[PDB]
């Protein structure tokens, strides 16, 4: 039941295990099961024998000019992700310097989205998705489409905590400029560019809002910040009228 | 020794292999020339492969 696993790490677990071999990193990797459980003394176990597992394949991929190897460095980089979960939760002090760890570490990591996927189906055990937004927004400049709509669409509804299939005819969100922002991008690439145009307008006239209440040097912080997204809303109603 | 080198490779984060590379005899010669002349140029070519290393001073 491992493809059955794959998905339960977002849901199970226990039940799917059972079907993976302990003699496959996977194996290894989905008892670290344990990290659901906050059982780290068999999570450091299991860990060390993914090593060994991808120490035997990292031997065969290391022939071909290290290339493929590149998917077996991806698991090196998984591996060590893991003990930083254990250090996460563990300690709380160097939890706001794994964070950083971890986004450094992404900046490198080729944009394919399964990989990704991958990195953060890892990290979310311990940070919930809806928190970390600059890495989702990162997610939806990977492709135009995401990789598809639907995986578009996941995004912003979780970004925004509204749903555009129920609430598509909504006014504009409460979330943070920005993701109002890429959620009208991506309404402008759909047949409703003219509502795109249209929320675009009406982003510009509640940032100008915002702007008023933020005259202020304690809120400056947003007031710059607002005014380059005033700025690209404007230079996109230019082009998109 | 090799697991401690995974781990390493694994603190220090993905990478592009793109980004790394970015940032970081006989067959030709028998298509042209007649073999009378070109397999002696190959007995002296390993020759002097043997020569000019300290074997020679053996053989």
């Amino acid at each position: 039941a491992r493809m059955a696993a794959a998905a339960a790490w977002g849901l199970s677990m226990e039940e799917y295990t059972c079907m993976i071999p302990r003699d496959t990193h996977d194996g290894a990797f989905y008892r670290a099961l344990a990290l659901h459980q906050d059982l780290f003394s068999l999570a450091q176990q299991c860990i060390d024998k993914a090593r060994d597992l991808l120490d035997a394949e990292l031997t065969a991929m290391a022939g071909e000019s290290y290339s493929r190897a590149y998917g077996a460095m991806v698991s090196c980089h998984m591996l060590s992700e893991l003990e930083e979960v254990i250090q996460y939760k563990l300690v709380p002090e160097r939890r706001e310097i794994i964070r950083q760890i971890w986004w450094e570490r992404l900046q490198g990591c080729q944009r394919i989205v399964e990989d990704w996927q991958k990195i953060l189906m890892v990290r979310s055990l311990v940070v919930s998705p809806h928190e970390d937004m600059r890495t989702w927004l990162k997610y939806a400049s990977l492709c135009g489409k995401s990789g598809r709509l639907a995986l578009a669409h996941k995004t912003l509804v979780l970004l925004l905590g509204v749903d555009p299939s129920r609430q598509l005819d909504h006014p504009l969100p409460t979330v943070h400029p920005q993701v109002t922002y890429a959620y009208m991008k991506n309404m402008w690439k759909s047949a409703r560019k003219i509502d795109a145009f249209q929320h675009m307008q009406h982003f510009v006239q509640t940032m100008q809002q915002q702007a008023q209440h933020a005259i202020a040097t304690e809120d400056q912080q947003h007031k710059q910040e607002l005014h380059k997204l005033m700025a690209r809303c404007f230079l996109k109603l230019g082009e998109w009228q | 020794t090799r697991r401690e080198a995974i781990r390493v490779l694994g603190l220090l984060g993905a990478l592009d292999p793109y980004k790394h590379k970015v940032n970081i005899e006989m067959l030709v010669n028998m298509g042209n020339l007649p073999l009378d002349e070109f397999y002696p140029a190959v007995s002296m070519v390993a020759l002097m492969r043997i020569f000019r290393d300290q074997s020679l001073s053996h053989h």
